[PDB]
């Protein structure tokens, strides 16, 4: 997946550069001048999880690039991420088009654990409304196989799990911290405004969460919604690892759902 | 003598700045000569929400004092926030901390008694708390004085930037982390830990939730009684204290006898970082 | 990626109607003798390539039991389907779209050196009526310096769309770059006009002799008045019988693009 | 008795795409062919509208017809199932075919030409053993005949076809008629005569056809009114070929209708069947 330097002209950029090359593309360029050979190992376990990546419902790789700086090339996104259309634009979504993007992504995060990939950094700037319609997942530069001490996090505090934010083992990422990101996810999917946003304090959050005395809110979900949505939304977020339900499960719930309608 | 600068220079804009050296940068004006420094803040947020910040922020003019860093004017460009203040050529202390390792103990009291003199200020006129005293946060000059510096002056942007940097050291109370009541005893805390950490040059004693752990868990730790003057430790475990309701008040900060044998000695501090740079 | 899939698939009944699946949602599936073997590596050797959004995406493979072949499900019809079945109302825009979508992915697959050989209206879908995809690359191949060497086999398709050095068949290799160009035009006649080349003849033979000896070419009378000058240049010089004077598809691109911006 | 046809009552046989099958109301055993057609519905309809013209074709040489309807995205042509199989299976059976079993069927095909003239006025233009059935009783019929131009111009697409007989003047689109179906047949006799083409992608073949004159049978291994036969159906120039009513009257037919030929007994002890 070699691809020389003098056929892909860098245009606009919007770190991140609108290219152009057999189409409209998106190339991530790391733009270092002191590459540590860390970086490099970051950068070839990125490229060798993007090559095992092939889904409708993916952000769909398509070339590296060496010389330079490090860029990834990707294609061009049309639209705008869930987070700007969620809490910076405010598009009054209906109900059925909400449930269709969480059994999209749902789909797409089942066939990362079919595929046997753990994304760990599961958030809304993550989630990209193609048209309007299709969702892609991408910025797989956390992304890890299972098969040694985990590295320190650096996402953002939300999303993380009380055993990632305790980090008590040496490898508390699994299946259940993408579940209950997942969770999240559908937390301010249903609602439409973050979670914990009456604290303004970020390691007030940081440690009400790891002590486990904090918690989602569920007071601000509409109560003409079918109480099997709610009940989903109450066991995504259980706190133990243990009792988290896996993705294939969750999917069924989501069809057996959606076929109730009349 | 600095607020007929301020009045030379008029409208500011993004195109009559260049690049010379979130994130802080440096920032000059040609025909004025004078150097600025620019803060640039990244939000994702509304644009309703953009235009009351900028609208909490314009009150940084009449911020005005020689322990509070100088304002000019704060803006919008390309999706980001720019903030506009006057520049220390000295930098932070935490960059002095680490070429030097140690500070010199009257350094550490000048320090305090700036720092506790721009409290008192804070909470005379604007009747506002700081929220992020740390080493960080303080600036010094080439000719001495002292200024605090990113305090939190708008809520609505405190709630904006309540996630962001993920946090290796924390300087925080104990008493605002459990959510409960919090006052300038908070900022008091965060001064008692921020003068000790000057005064060892690291934490004596992980990720951020051991750190999180150990603070509400345990005391504080206490410097050896041999090393030193039994009045500086009394200064430190006056104001390491968990309660709030016993810690120190700023009176008696005023009156405490560290604080006036150090306001009695002459300690020159342009002469020091002089002989510090060469 | 690669790799095999399981039973996780369905199999509903043991050139049919539908071979519609389900694995992580809607998927197609296609169909030990060694012909067949021969044409299923060859398609998965393409296919393993192909990694582009005007290029229909390739999922995985099965060797057990059967010979399968599962892709994405694409929502909407043929192109073919859209022209001589249904005649959708399509506004000139949609077509110059669909006409760069498909350059695009031509000068893509060309770029990376890939010969499908095989272009007809019946290939190429509209994707939610939107997005072109092609696939079908069971005659696909990959040029080499010993392509020359191998002698092709007979094409076995419909004559309307293939050019008439590959018609006749004198040079061992008669497939380039210049085939494909050729039946690309084809293909933007068949979008610009709206019916099958030679509509007047109802003969295959006669095609094939008429077409193969360069006495016939199609109608360029029957363009719209209103359709782009450059337009009819293109698609009437990627229609020449000299294999050398078809341009390439950079070119086509380029003046594509030219077309679309020229349009106020 | 065949009322109207509907795809549930035939029950599938087996295959000679053709499936051999029958109507269960009825019992008797019929022909079915299936070709994919992707035309537009309101000709679909012209094509069975058109395809209701084969009711008034009857003959002692020509296929019966039964019905054709339209089901499954399918169109579905039902004719008389007639089990001694097409000249092309009898040929790859029997080897050869003998002179006198030539010059019946030539009977049969100029007889069932003359008929589709006389009565309505229409063309085969698909010459080809294939297309030429035999009965166990000893009757040639004719079948696949270009009835409606419709479902020509919907068929002008996919035809397989490696090879081709088709006439020299309809290759570059000159004036056509029965002649050409009249060299087509002289293709198809000497064809089966031989047993095979007796001299190679298909532009070569058309090539062939259209630049060169036909090759000559030798006159040692067969009676001279043969060749004679022949060279006046393989003439190119469309004017100088013998059109119907000179073959009817040639020293051949005339020989030909004068023997006394066990020809249903002779296909009977090829096919090895007891009724
Ligand atoms: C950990 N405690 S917390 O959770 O409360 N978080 C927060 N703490 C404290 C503050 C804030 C927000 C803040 C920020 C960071 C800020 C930065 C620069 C600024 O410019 C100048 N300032 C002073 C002098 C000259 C200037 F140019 C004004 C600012 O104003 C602000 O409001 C917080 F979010
Ligand atoms: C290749 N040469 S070409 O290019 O001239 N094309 C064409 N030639 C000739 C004809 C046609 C179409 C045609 C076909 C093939 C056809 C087949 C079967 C049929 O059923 C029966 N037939 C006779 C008796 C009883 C029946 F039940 C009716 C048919 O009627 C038709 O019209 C062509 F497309």
């Amino acid at each position: 997946w070699e691809i020389e330097a003098s056929e892909v002209m860098l245009s606009t950029r919007i770190t991140v550069y609108k290219g152009k090359w057999h189409g409209d593309v998106a190339v991530k360029i790391l733009k270092v001048v002191d590459p540590t050979p860390e970086q490099f190992q970051a950068f070839r376990n990125e490229v060798a999880v993007l090559r095992k990546t092939r889904h409708v419902n993916i952000l769909l790789f398509m070339g590296y690039m060496t010389k330079d700086n490090l860029a990834i090339v990707t294609q061009w996104c049309e639209g705008s991420s869930l987070y700007k259309h969620l809490h910076v634009q405010e598009t009054k979504f209906q109900m059925f088009q909400l449930i269709d993007i969480a059994r999209q992504t749902a789909q797409g995060m089942d066939y990362l654990h079919a595929k046997n990939i753990i994304h760990r950094d599961m958030k809304s700037n993550n989630i990209f409304l193609h048209e309007g319609l299709t969702v892609k997942i991408g910025d797989f530069g956390l992304a890890t196989v299972k098969s040694q001490q985990v590295e320190q996090p650096t996402g953002s505090v939300l999303w993380m799990a009380p055993e990632v934010i305790r980090m008590q083992d040496n490898n508390p990422f699994s299946f259940q911290s993408d579940v209950y990101s997942y969770g999240i996810v559908l937390y301010e999917l249903m609602t439409g405004e973050l979670p914990y946003s009456h604290i303004n304090n970020r390691d007030q959050i940081i440690f009400m969460v790891g002590r486990g005395y904090a918690s989602p809110d569920l007071s601000k979900l509409y109560k003409n919604c079918p109480k099997a949505m709610k009940r989903l939304v109450a066991d995504c977020v259980k706190k133990v690892k243990e009792e988290r339900p896996l993705f294939p499960q969750i999917l069924s719930s989501i069809e057996l759902l959606q076929h109730s309608l009349p | 003598a600095f607020l007929t600068q301020k009045q030379k220079v008029g409208e500011l804009k993004d195109d009559d700045f260049e690049k010379i050296s979130g994130v802080v940068f440096k920032v000059s004006h040609k025909p004025s000569g004078l150097v600025m420094a620019r803060k640039l803040i990244h939000l994702e947020i509304k644009p309703a929400i953009r235009n009351q910040i900028i609208r909490e922020l314009q009150v940084l003019h009449e911020c005005n004092s020689p322990y509070i860093v100088g304002f000019y004017g704060a803006f919008y460009s390309d999706g980001e926030i720019s903030i506009c203040m006057e520049h220390m050529d000295g930098g932070s202390l935490d960059q002095v901390l680490k070429k030097a390792g140690r500070i010199p103990e009257q350094i550490l009291g000048k320090v305090s008694i700036a720092v506790i003199k721009g409290l008192t200020y804070l909470r005379e006129k604007h009747k506002i708390m700081h929220r992020d005293v740390k080493p960080s946060n303080i600036l010094v000059n080439s000719r001495g004085e002292i200024k605090l510096c990113d305090f939190g002056v708008s809520g609505q942007l405190i709630d904006a930037m309540a996630n962001a940097f993920v946090g290796t050291r924390s300087y925080m109370s104990p008493e605002r982390l459990q959510g409960t009541h919090y006052s300038v005893q908070s900022d008091i805390w965060s001064m008692g830990l921020s003068l000790v950490e000057m005064a060892v040059g690291r934490y004596p004693i992980m990720a951020i939730f051991e750190l999180l752990d150990y603070i509400v868990n345990e005391p504080p730790p206490k410097l050896p009684s041999g090393v030193f003057s039994l009045e500086f430790q009394d200064f430190v475990n006056k104001c390491l204290i968990k309660n709030p309701a016993e810690r120190a008040d700023l009176k008696q900060l005023m009156v405490h006898a560290f604080i006036k044998r150090s306001d009695a000695e002459e300690v020159d501090f342009a002469g020091w970082l002089c002989s510090t740079i060469g």
